[PDB]
């Protein structure tokens, strides 16, 4: 078990060919793996392995918007209208959370690339109908 | 075969004697960690001389 | 354990939350335009700008020393 | 260590990989210490008489070394060309001083019987193989245990064992002998096969599983 | 071996089959065993084209290991970056070793470095610094205008920006140019002859393009490295070398080449009206200048070389070159190079 | 080893006793004896590695490396040796010269 | 597919993995704003991803 | 040396708490980049950044 | 929104002996047609580096079939054509998906294996062969499995 | 590895040392200068 | 390159189901499967064929063509024959593996046989061909030394090799193979300095030979043969040379003469109580030993002395002079110098 | 108890870390020595001087307001 | 000398009858020793500014008159350490220089440094040479059995 | 080996020592880019200790 | 190399007393200490007598001036 691979877990309430309204295979929690470890105390002749992770908090809880101090970023005799340009700021505008949320979210999360053999995290995450 | 062990404290002080204060040793801790900037042990002793005056 | 992943920095163990977003002690800043009408300027961070609101020069900027 | 291994009828290189080491993929290393050329194994006994060195046939010996020195360069290096040597090597070279095998059986727990001999030519005489080991076993149970001069606690208490050759003394002298060929790491265990005491002679014999 | 490709294995194959006692058995298309054929004629057609492979490559590396003749690694890019300040600096200013020097564009995102110190003295506008390519590879070689950004950049820098594409960095030793060299090296063997001191000029990494003028009881060698010039101490190791391939009993001298400069002022027609600007101007004016230069001594100014050089960079692209006075070719001494020259762009 | 010696055991190793026609012998004979061809072939690629055995295109390639190229309607055999000599010029010597001359005569 | 497409990944230089990576991110940022080659579409991917290299599809392949 | 017969329990693995791209070592606080000479050159890897961007880790030298 | 070209492909894509297994007959797709007509006439944006030495780049043009074998240049020109219109849509703009069919990858396959034996015969551009037995079974499963595509899209 | 304390040889990673300086351009930075 | 059993096998699969529609099923034990994995097996052992063949031709193919000889360790063999008391009757059975025992005690080395031999109905005597255990040149061993058959029989009497092993082999590293190949190409190199002076000492009787060059002539003079050149050396290796001379330059060969050296040097000490005859006889010793160890056409340069009679120690030395040495002795390419009368004072 | 023995300081408990180190608010200093070149001075703490550096005046310094 | 500088007095001092029953002495240069001769001849080293460890083995041999004493002796010396400094170069820094050395090579250093040796012992004066030059008389020979096996390993 | 190399560098002066860890540092910082001769390689290094040692690879020597 | 003659003859001049005296031939001596097959020969220009230093005085280096020819 490779560190950051996704894990659903899915829950079956009741039994199958009775009929019941808890015969739905409703997904209890999905999240991003973090740590995997061996446990075990010998004394009482036992052994587990234990693996924990969060729920999609991993990539924007790691990902540091960090700050570079010496980039001068210059072109010959051209330069930008817009100021905050050749340095690395970045502006977000709109009128409302959903206007500025999707501008927040959608700038960094197509880059955010993994190892997913079908993907990124924008296919998983709807990040949706926001108001 | 099946390891054999026999352990055998000592205790030595300096400022009583050293042999007498080890004899009615009972057990002790010692927390060492370089995580923390400070290490720590504990040493527990017997009722049998009052040791709060010595 | 399970309940410590949580927002956390540094070495040692801290609580990261509010404080931590207020910001401790003083910054310098470079002049990059100034509001002559109002005489109030905006200041730029090396990765950011200060003031420079919707706020032409009167309603939002930085005062100066008089 | 290594399995020795012989080459059967109409058989494959492939099969004698998959046996031992399970997965045939390892076949292509475990070559290389055999140093054999392409024909691995051919059963036309004039076809190796080509180059008998490189090539192997059916009735030969083959190497099959564990999983862990299989991928090692020294241990193929070293079964290339070594072939027969491996096993003198694996249980080492030692000077032969048994010149008077019958004369050291006369004289149980005595000081000053074991000597040099000549062999050969010019040269002091050398053990080698599953000779070299019954003579360190021999000479282990023959010393006492506290007499070398360094290394100490090498040898067995033969000497103050015995007694009125009374069934307990016989299983004490049973058990001293089984430690003291046990102590050496080499050898597996041991046990006895049979007693037999009548008279004032004690009588036994025991058997010892060696690596290999 | 010789190869064999798929039909005739597969028709190979099909009469096997039929000869093999199987009348039963018809191998029209869409049967089993006629894909089942066909993979493995496909097989066998792939282990010969890989054993051709490997044959050539043993080869190379039989050669290779033969000897101790062995190609050389690669050359890092190397170039000038011109600075230029809002204002002349009102006091002397010191520049960070190993300060990094790197672009924008997506398409060049190479970096590089300085390697030595450098002052930017009061009362001057501008400053011009080395910089060397810290990748091994032909990435270095960016076009105009590439080079436009400074790392620890003080606010008096205005611009950064280089007046002339690299055109220096290189790949691995090109594989004609190594079989060449493996030739000069075989023909060199028997020694006391011009082929000899040739290679044993030539062995030297630094000198590149040397030429042998035997003479009556005399030898000249007029040796130079990329730039044009012989240093002492590169003079007296080409000369110790040549010590041991030199023939017994005859003198040897070396005096160096003289430079000559010619203007070419070529003029060259082009399709596309849209694309033509000057930094295409620029690029073509670099081209010709690179070309001029690393040419070995004694050699004709051949002008049919240099429209298939200039041309290669675009046939489509570029049309028709003409020239005005240098049709005819120049005639260079022996002691002669063709490495200065003022070009001037004159398009149609 | 061989085709039929790591075959499945359950498969027929040898021609039938009740019928002439025999499809899975013929299938199992055509894949052994290409094999066995290219088996052949393969063994024999040995000695186009190697100079002293080297021929008609392997040899032009060893040729072209030293330098030595093919001369037209010229045999393998003359062609190698002329490859091997042209390592042993010794030139400047009267002697080799002699021969040199002797050579192109 | 996925065998020879990691051997064809790592015979690329240096420079054709770089372009390829910037090319998958460019894809990304326009995101917007059991096998078996019979009856069965997971595998599709695998036929692609061994394309773009036999034909110059930028300089590396993609996904 | 120690071998598996002395071990009573065991809890060991691999953790992603400490994760940083960007490593730098820059000197007192004295100095200072806009009145002053360089003030800091990190380092980092192109692959290592993809998937943790812009993540620094900044340590104060009295040394230097 | 398009991935720039390669110079070398961009200029390639831009414009007796018979087989007794497979023939070819030089029919286009519909799809290609409309990628040919797309290139022809619109400036694709196009790359300025050449790192990537493989495909095309000095295999197909270092080989002497352009000037020997035109006739046999053109099928692979179509073959490129082809496999670059397949490639096309599944990366982006899946929306001319539509206009391929089956018949279309299967003339391709054809083309491939008649001049894939023709290369057969000369020993020293085995190379160009080597990709296109590759390309061949690529194309056979895309032949097997676009039907179900279309329809689970 | 025990032999004179080697360790493990893996510790020393492809990564160990091959690395570059820090500089912009890597994201949100060189999409504006796409002239 | 190589590819593993991995890539053909699935190629192998991925043909057959793009071109086979009767086939669907790939369960381990099927037929056609196994059928699959033989032909893979086969494509495998060929591809390691092919890269052993290679491997061999880089290591020693490309250099096998050159008149050079390669030895693979080769374990030693010889005839042997065996004789018998009485012509036989049947024919005798000889299985392979018969160990023929050394009967010298000295010798432990023992051989064996790799194919069975059939004695004739009726010869009286029969000749086999028998390897040794051990390879290497220990496997050697002289004529009229296997005498013992492990296998006796009453029949047979003795055994006996007339002729020697000599097919005795050791192998060596790839750069001792090398070595030789490198050593034989430098040779021929001719017209050269270094190649003269290899030319000449490949003669025996030829040390410390000496070349002077010169546009006009070229003149080589040595001290081989116990310090002194005889006209008979010089009239032979004058021929040698003609092969290695340049072609159209003179060549001269002549003696090599010496210029003795007359020196009475005077030696200031610090410790005046330290003088002694001992003393004395040692400086001498050491100043004649160091001016006899002369290269050839090495001016005698008066600081080289001064330095290397001052090195013997410098708390005892304080001053030194020459009482008959005016400045450095410079002398012509064909001198050497000598020691001929050495004196020394002590004040 | 035993693992309560770390760095604290005050009446009530606190884990005394790097926080502590770092100065709250603003503290008074006298004018020591002036870099007349620079213009730049050292002050100095009731016990302790700051700046006055290796650098003479250039390097390193207190700046002052202009 | 690609990594890191040599100290002064090695660099100066590498640049540049009596028979043993047991031994038989050659004079046969290493492969390796001919290159690396080369370019401690040539200026292209870094070399320090500064000496110390006066307590080596070439320090003793400069007090000792063994110069002027014995310079065919000396020579000797000076080809012993030729041989094991390259030795010592290749596995620290430039493994290239790898396949470049062979046991003859190496095994012909030990007969040339047991034929010193006797020479030295005829007189007290050398008794500090002889001592170290016996401690790498069984140094070479470990290496000599491990070098065919190193060589394949690497 | 690495017993006669403990006790020849015990006789070495300070600034030997403080040159072999210089010397040690410059190797470290740039690498990345049953004791028996017979039958076995574990004793390399140490036979290479005592003879940098006694010969000098450096004023104090390298490993 | 003329400056590390110099540094060298420093070195030497430097470490003298006021017991010892400048003499020509440990002069020699010491500069010497080089290898002989480097430094060929040596002499000097103006250097041509032992120079007796008075018993108050010390000889010492003043101004060294170094060439080849």
């Amino acid at each position: 078990v490779m560190a950051n691979d996704i894990i659903r877990i899915f829950i079956t309430p009741n039994d199958d060919p009775n009929d019941k309204e808890g015969k739905q295979e409703r997904l209890i929690q999905v999240g991003m793996v973090s740590q995997v470890s061996k446990v075990g105390s010998y004394g009482n002749d036992q052994t587990q392995f234990r693996i924990t992770g969060q729920s999609f908090v991993k990539p924007f809880m790691k990902f540091g918007l960090g700050v570079i101090q010496e980039v001068q970023a210059v072109l010959p005799e051209v330069g930008w209208l817009i100021d905050g340009d050749g340095d690395n700021e970045v502006k977000f505008t709109g009128s409302s959370a959903h206007e500025v949320m999707t501008g927040i979210i959608r700038r960094f999360i197509p880059y955010m690339k993994y190892n997913y053999t079908e993907n990124t995290i924008d296919n998983y995450l709807d990040y949706d109908d926001l108001s | 075969m099946r390891r054999i062990r026999r352990p055998k404290v000592r205790i030595e002080i300096v400022t009583y004697n050293g042999d007498e204060f080890g004899a009615k040793l009972l057990g002790f801790q010692t927390k060492n960690s370089m995580e923390d900037d400070s290490s720590v042990f504990q040493i527990n002793m017997a009722g049998d001389t009052y040791w709060d005056k010595l | 354990m399970v309940v410590r992943f949580q927002s956390s920095m540094g070495r040692s163990l801290k609580r990261v939350d509010s404080d931590d977003l207020n910001v401790k002690g003083l910054v310098l800043a470079t002049v990059s335009k100034i509001n002559y009408k109002y005489q109030s300027v905006e200041v730029k961070v090396n990765n950011l700008t200060l003031g420079s609101r919707i706020g032409d020069d009167g309603s939002l900027a930085v005062p100066y020393p008089k | 260590r290594f399995k020795k291994h012989v080459v059967q009828h109409e058989e494959t290189m492939q099969a004698i990989a998959q046996r031992y080491y399970g997965d045939v993929s390892y076949w292509i290393d475990l070559v290389e210490h055999n140093n054999l050329k392409y024909p691995y194994l051919v059963e036309t006994d004039e076809e190796k008489m080509k180059d008998p060195e490189r090539l192997a046939s059916t009735g030969d010996t083959l190497i099959i070394p564990i999983e862990s020195d299989l991928t090692d360069v020294s241990a193929k290096e070293i079964n290339s060309r070594d072939k027969d040597v491996l096993v003198e090597l694996a249980l080492g070279r030692d000077l032969n001083i048994t010149a008077d095998e019958k004369y050291f059986n006369e004289h149980g727990t005595s000081d000053n019987i074991l000597a040099f001999s000549t062999n050969g030519n010019g040269d002091l005489d050398t053990v080698k193989g599953i000779d070299n080991m019954k003579q360190q076993l021999q000479a282990r149970l023959l010393t006492p245990r506290g007499s070398l001069m360094l290394h100490p606690n090498y040898g067995s208490d033969l000497h103050n064992l015995f007694g009125l050759n009374i069934p307990e003394q016989a299983t004490l002298i049973e058990m001293e002998v089984l430690r003291t060929l046990t102590s050496d790491n080499r050898v597996k265990s041991a046990n006895l096969i049979d007693w037999k005491i009548q008279g004032n002679v004690y009588s036994g014999q025991f058997s010892v599983e060696i690596k290999s | 071996m010789k190869t064999r490709k798929l039909t005739n294995i597969l028709s190979k194959l099909i009469d096997k089959t039929m000869a093999g006692t199987s009348k039963i058995t018809d191998f029209t298309p869409g049967s089993a065993s006629r894909s089942l054929l066909e993979a493995v004629s496909l097989e066998i057609e792939q282990f010969y084209i890989l054993t051709k492979e490997n044959i050539d490559w043993g080869i190379q590396e039989g050669i290779i290991e033969a000897f101790d003749f062995q190609k050389r690694q690669s050359k890092r890019a190397y170039g000038d970056v011109t600075i230029q300040f809002y204002q002349p600096l009102d006091m002397r200013m010191y520049i960070p070793a190993g300060t990094t020097f790197t672009s924008t564009r997506q398409e060049y995102p190479q970096q590089f470095e300085t390697l030595v110190d450098y002052y930017a003295e009061p009362d001057s506008t501008e400053i011009v610094v080395e910089v060397y390519c810290k990748e091994t590879g032909v990435a270095g070689n960016v076009p105009e205008g590439t080079i436009n950004t400074i790392a620890s950049g003080s606010s008096l820098i205005r611009s950064v920006n280089n007046e002339y594409s690299f055109n220096t960095g290189t790949k691995e030793e090109s594989q004609e140019d190594f079989k060449r060299r493996f030739h000069s090296f075989v023909e060199s063997r028997g020694r006391a002859t011009n082929k000899s001191v040739r290679y044993g000029a030539l062995q030297i990494p630094d000198v590149e393009g040397v030429y042998v003028y035997e003479e009556t009881g005399h030898i000249t060698v007029f040796a130079h490295d990329r730039n044009g010039n012989l240093s002492d101490t590169l003079k007296e190791d080409i000369i110790d070398a040549l010590q041991d391939y030199r023939p017994s009993g005859i003198m040897l001298d070396v005096t160096g080449v003289e430079k000559e400069e010619v203007n070419v002022s070529a003029t060259v027609t082009i399709s596309n009206k849209s694309r033509i600007g000057d930094t295409l101007q620029k690029h073509i004016e670099s081209v010709i200048r690179s070309y001029l230069n690393n040419l070995k001594t004694s050699d004709d100014l051949i002008i049919t070389d240099l429209i298939q050089a200039i041309m290669n960079i675009d046939d489509v692209l570029i049309y028709d070159v003409s020239f005005d006075n240098l049709d005819e070719n120049i005639i260079v001494p022996p002691q002669g190079i063709i490495r200065a020259g003022e070009i001037k762009v004159e398009l149609k | 080893a061989n085709f039929l010696k790591n075959l499945h055991p359950l498969l027929r190793r040898d021609r039938n006793k009740k019928d002439n026609q025999d499809p899975n012998f013929a299938l199992i004979d055509a894949l052994n004896e290409e094999m066995n061809q290219v088996e052949k072939d393969a063994i024999e690629s040995k000695l186009q590695s190697s100079l002293k055995t080297s021929t008609s295109e392997y040899l032009d390639k060893f040729g072209d490396w030293f330098g030595v190229y093919r001369k037209t309607d010229e045999k393998d055999d003359v062609y190698r040796a002329r490859i091997i000599k042209y390592l042993l010029l010794k030139r400047g010597t009267n002697n080799a010269i002699i021969d040199a001359i002797k050579d192109y005569l | 597919a996925s065998q020879r497409v990691d051997e064809g990944i790592k015979e690329l230089d240096k420079n054709a993995r770089k372009t390829r990576d910037r090319n998958n991110q460019e894809i990304s940022r326009r995101e917007n704003t059991i096998y078996n080659p019979r009856q069965s579409t997971n595998g599709l991917k695998g036929n692609i991803d061994n394309m773009a290299l036999i034909i110059g599809y930028g300089d590396g392949g993609v996904s | 040396k120690v071998p598996t017969e002395d071990f009573i329990e065991e809890d060991v693995g691999k953790s992603d708490v400490e994760t940083y791209s960007i490593f730098t070592a820059t000197p007192a606080g004295m100095l200072k980049e806009l009145n002053g000479d360089v003030f800091s050159k990190p380092q980092f890897h192109p692959e290592l950044t993809d998937r943790y961007g812009y993540t620094k880790f900044e340590v104060e030298n009295i040394y230097l | 929104n398009f991935i720039p070209q390669p110079q070398g492909l961009l200029r390639f894509l831009n414009t007796s002996f018979v087989s007794k297994f497979y023939t070819p007959q030089l029919q286009l797709s519909e799809l290609a047609k409309k990628v040919l007509t797309n290139i022809k006439t619109d400036d694709i944006p196009v790359l300025e580096r050449e790192f990537n030495d493989n495909t095309i780049i000095h295999k197909a043009n270092d080989t002497l079939l352009k000037v020997q074998a035109p006739r046999m240049y053109m099928i692979l020109q179509s073959i490129v054509l082809e496999a670059y219109a397949i490639v096309n849509c599944f990366v982006e703009n899946p929306s001319s998906l539509k206009y391929l069919t089956e018949e279309d990858v299967s003339i391709t396959r054809e083309n491939l294996n008649y001049v894939a034996d023709y290369l057969g015969n000369y020993d020293d551009y085995n190379s160009v062969v080597l990709d296109l037995r590759d390309l061949d079974l690529c194309f056979s499963a895309i032949e097997l499995q676009l039907p179900l595509i279309k329809k689970e899209a | 590895i025990l032999e004179d304390g080697k360790g493990s040889p893996h510790r020393f990673a492809g990564l160990w040392n091959q690395s570059s300086d820090f500089m912009g351009g890597l994201m949100g930075e060189d999409t504006s200068k796409e002239l």
